[PDB]
């Protein structure tokens, strides 16, 4: 069938599911929405509910994470792709308010074959801005001898990469990327990026970064996945 | 490539007296995410295999006796020796492990009068 | 302590082929990777490549791509340094280098050095 954002179905609750309903992926970059006929197709309880809640484009990523109702959460962040499509797909714009403060994240951060090999073309991309068109094959050539047979060392950089995408995509992504570090599933991973690569094409460093995931989530090496809560 | 080139082939000093010595790079060594000079000295007496002296460009490895200094930024990097002993006359290397490939100066050689 | 042996001295007339030991004791041979570095008669060091014994993959300078390829027995604790085609430039001492990944392609522990003449 299809998923619907605001009624989700129980065996929906996957990563890869999940992910479908991430407010980007709503291809809404304009035309936002009053609340009001946003919910106009809801229950009249959770449409005075939402009405009470007074939200707005600053705090609705906050309502979104204080939730514990996947449910609610995903609703709120549909709401947030119909009230908020400036906010939503500012990041992807070269130069914008959050990519700044995401490409200052990413030079605050080192990772590990950055630190073993600050040459590699990902590390400039990160640092310096410069190399960020590289293949994943590429990528391979370089740092497989990095990363293939090193559990390590693959989750060390694992968990920075899932920070920086923690700040491209709040709300439901962020959820999301909580799991995936919660969980060691680290192949979820791809459900996110597969759908925000393409979406990417205007920005060369995010289209390196994320090539760049796509590599890494291929080393050769055997994890874990710790048990799931939901 | 990066090319590191040292100040003097040679230099001859006195038990006791204190020494410096140079070690330049082509390109700056300096990766500023962990901000962390990718170079290190290394101190080969003779017909001996070279012994770490520094790395990091200030760490000195343990075993390295107090008297050796390391310091430097971006190109330029020194090694002083307080009061060089005896023990000390020896071929110092310095390296870039920066780029691709790690490369070595052409070494300072401390002869000792 | 820490220790690494290195085969005895060679003497190799030209277009023959040379194999070097490096013999590990005192750590975990796999946790650190193993360096090579041509050493001429003159003051000159040069990086030839280095080996991760628990990935068997490896990288060498583009200089010594051809020259060198550079194996290992984890068994033993052993890594091998292989030399084809020798000319007169590859008279020199090879020394074999202990490499940590944490502190980038520093040599903490050094072996006693092969000197491979032509
Ligand atoms: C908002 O816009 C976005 C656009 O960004 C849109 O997302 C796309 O939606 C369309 C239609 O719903 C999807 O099209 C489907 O594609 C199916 C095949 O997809 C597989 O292959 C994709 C391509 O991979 C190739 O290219 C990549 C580089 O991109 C490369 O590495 C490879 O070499 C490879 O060759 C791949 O992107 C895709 O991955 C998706 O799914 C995984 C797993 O869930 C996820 O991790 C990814 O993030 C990504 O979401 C997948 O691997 C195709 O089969 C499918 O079905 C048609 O054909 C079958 C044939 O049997 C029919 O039965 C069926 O009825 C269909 O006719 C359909 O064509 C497209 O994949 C989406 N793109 C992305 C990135 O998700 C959103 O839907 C829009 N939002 C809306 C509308 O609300
Ligand atoms: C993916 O990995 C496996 C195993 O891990 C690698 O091999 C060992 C030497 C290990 O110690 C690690 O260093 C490596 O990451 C690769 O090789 C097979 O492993 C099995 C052990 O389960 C071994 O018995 C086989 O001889 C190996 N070779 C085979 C099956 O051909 C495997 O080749 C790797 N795949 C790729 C594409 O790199």
């Amino acid at each position: 069938t299809s998923i619907n954002c605001k009624n989700i179905q129980s065996t929906q609750l996957t990563i890869e599911h999940l992910s479908k309903c991430m407010a980007f992926y709503q291809n809404k970059t304009s035309s936002p929405v009053v609340i009001n006929e946003i919910i106009s197709d809801a229950s009249v309880d959770e449409q005075e509910l939402i009405k009470s809640l007074n939200l707005n484009c600053n705090v609705i990523d906050r309502f979104i994470s204080e939730s514990s109702v996947i449910e609610t959460q995903v609703y709120y962040e549909y709401i947030k792709s119909q009230l908020c499509p400036l906010q939503v797909h500012d990041i992807f714009t070269i130069n914008s308010a959050s990519n700044i403060q995401w490409k200052a994240l990413a030079r605050s951060f080192t990772l590990g074959v950055c630190n073993t090999n600050p040459h590699k073309h990902i590390c400039r991309c990160l640092e310096s801005m410069q190399m960020c068109t590289s293949t994943k094959t590429d990528h391979a050539r370089e740092m497989s001898i990095y990363y293939d047979g090193h559990p390590d060392r693959f989750e060390h950089d694992m968990k920075i990469i899932l920070n920086i995408m923690r700040y491209i995509v709040p709300g439901l992504g962020r959820v999301l990327l909580d799991q995936i570090k919660q969980t060691k599933d680290y192949q979820a991973l791809r459900h996110i990026q597969g759908k925000l690569s393409p979406k990417s094409q205007s920005n060369l460093q995010l289209k390196g970064f994320l090539e760049f995931v796509d590599f890494i989530l291929g080393a050769n090496v055997t994890i874990e996945k710790t048990p799931q809560t939901l | 490539d990066i090319v590191m080139t040292q100040a003097a082939s040679s230099l001859a000093v006195s038990v006791g007296e204190k020494v410096t010595m140079s070690c330049k790079s082509s390109q700056s060594l300096l990766y500023s995410s962990n901000q962390k000079n990718y170079l290190a000295w290394y101190q080969q007496k003779p017909g001996q295999s070279p012994k770490l002296l520094i790395y990091w460009a200030s760490t000195r490895e343990s075993g390295v006796p107090d008297r050796f200094t390391g310091s430097g930024s971006g190109t330029d990097f020194t090694l002083t020796i307080s009061s060089v002993k005896a023990e000390d006359l020896a071929v110092y290397y310095c390296q870039q492990y920066y780029s691709f490939p790690p490369t070595f100066g052409g070494g300072t050689k401390l002869e000792i009068k | 302590e820490v220790q690494l042996q290195q085969s005895g001295p060679e003497l190799v007339k030209p277009g023959a082929s040379v194999k070097v030991s490096c013999k590990a004791s005192g750590y975990s041979f796999t946790d650190y990777n193993m360096c090579w570095v041509k050493q001429s008669h003159g003051k000159s060091l040069e990086w030839i490549g280095y080996i991760d014994p628990y990935n068997g993959l490896t990288s060498y300078n583009p200089k010594f791509k051809g020259k060198a390829t550079l194996t290992v027995d984890k068994s033993s604790s052993t890594a091998f340094m292989h030399l084809n085609s020798l000319t007169s430039e590859d008279s020199a001492v090879y020394y074999c280098a202990r490499n940590y990944y944490g502190r980038s392609y520093a040599m903490d522990y050094w072996g006693q050095g092969t000197s491979v003449t032509v």
